[PDB]
């Protein structure tokens, strides 16, 4: 069971800012992480798989990257539906374990 | 080899290079002429009009 | 185990990427489906030596 | 392309619970991995097993392995998460998911959400 | 979780006809077996045949066989019973019935039946 | 095929009396039997399978015993309930057949 540590557990950033959460890995993964969106009481929505790519209909604005235990998502401009919680989840081996979450407020 | 600049050669079950070195029991051509977009659908299991 | 992804220079002449006639990719992709028959499905062969 | 969830239900302790996820607009939905995830209450999700339509074939998380049983109706589309004993634990919110084949077993698709609380 | 069946027809003797039953309510639809049981007014059941949907496997009857033609679609599943020049003694009522796999070959549901009249 | 025997073909008995039906096996068929009744006008109804065990939904005074050629059906009370032609179908083997009836009257 991969362990997975998402950092900070909140994070608190003005409108416009660039965005960073780091993902952490118990055992190394070959860049077999996802990005979630979830706002509140919503679904999570696929924003990035393995950690480069991103799904359609996601803005150029959301990007990834990293690879092993470390990985890194950043907004390079912030956007009010931007503000909600993220996820990570690594797909490496099975027993897929989630991030604890980000909480995202201006 | 010498037809034509950019022939879209494609063989299943066989390669291109191998076809000299083998012996084929029944032989035949099946010539006819399509749109460009409609090449692709001459393969096995393809879907097209 | 050959990891080579050199271009095949089929021909004499050089094959250094054009991927024209006798120059071609040596690596070619399964692209299994579920749809493809038991023959064609994929199967995960491990060797004990 | 949409999974559909039973509609958020309310059940008191020790009653089977049975949650339907339905897909439509892609077709061989059969041939897709269908799983469900757990969201407790202010918690992380939790993945908790996934099934394969077509041969009814089930993996589990550790943690929720014999606790849920997940079946498949292929005839009708459909992927069930059974709950037996219903207890304070198992009040969260369910989101049945989608699996793409092959390397990529994040879920592409997510349903709406099915709240259970006990 | 009951069987419908279609409404009740009337025609001469020597005429071609086709009555139809669709199950509803239950899942896995196909793989139960769906069967037609023939009572003649004022007479004992008489089982008629068995279809399976999934598969469209028959075991008809030794006094049936070879004169009643029972098929199935699972797509909509419905089983039809398909009678080819109806004689004077095919004045009865047929019900659908569907019966579970294993062991337990009774018949648990009954359709309503239809008034077949020749 | 397996024949059945069904005794009697028509019994009269009050609202409150104790009946038994019997069934006969031409062929041991084990405890493959299943006691059905049919209102006249209406599909008939299972009510014993494996010869003693009760279709749920099935009032309770029903009961069902026996095995290989003799079979009974006893019912300790009667109600207009119980006033339909009942039927013995055996499953033991294929070629299924079923018992010519019981009349049960007021």
């Amino acid at each position: 069971d991969i362990q997975m540590t998402q950092s900070p557990s909140t994070l608190s950033a003005s409108v416009g800012d660039r965005v960073t959460i780091t993902c952490r890995a118990s055992q190394s993964i070959s860049s077999w992480l996802a990005w979630y969106q979830q706002k509140p009481g919503k679904a999570p929505k696929l924003l990035i798989y393995k950690a480069s790519s991103l799904e359609s209909g996601v803005p150029s604005r959301f990007s990834g990257s990293g690879s092993g235990t470390e990985f890194t998502l950043t907004i390079t401009s912030l956007q009010p539906d931007d503000f909600a919680t993220y996820y990570c989840q690594q797909y490496d081996s099975f027993s897929w374990t989630f991030g604890q979450g980000t909480k995202l407020e201006i | 080899y010498n037809l034509a600049p950019f022939f879209t050669f494609k063989c299943y079950g066989v390669s291109p290079t191998k076809l000299n070195d083998l012996c084929f029991t029944n032989v035949y051509a099946d010539s006819f002429v399509i749109r460009g977009d409609e090449v692709r659908q001459i393969a096995p299991g393809q879907t097209g009009n | 185990r050959d990891i080579s992804t050199e271009i095949y220079q089929a021909g004499n002449k050089p094959c250094n990427g054009v991927a024209g006639f006798n120059c071609y990719f040596p690596l070619r992709s399964y692209s299994f489906r579920p749809t493809y028959g038991v023959g064609h499905q994929p199967y995960r062969v491990v060797v004990l030596s | 392309v949409q999974l559909v969830q039973s509609g958020a239900e309310v059940k008191k302790p020790g009653e089977s619970l049975k949650i339907s996820c339905k897909g439509s607009g892609y077709s061989f939905t059969s041939y897709y991995w269908i799983g469900w995830v757990r969201q407790m209450p202010g918690k992380g999700l939790e993945w908790m097993g996934i099934v394969y339509p077509d041969d009814s074939d089930t993996r589990y998380s550790p943690s929720f392995q014999g606790q849920v049983t997940i079946s498949a109706d292929k005839s009708i589309s459909t992927a069930y998460l059974q709950w037996s004993s219903l207890k304070a634990s198992d009040t969260a919110m369910y989101y049945c998911v989608r699996h793409p084949g092959g390397g990529d077993w994040y879920f592409d698709l997510w349903g709406r959400g099915t709240l259970v609380t006990v």
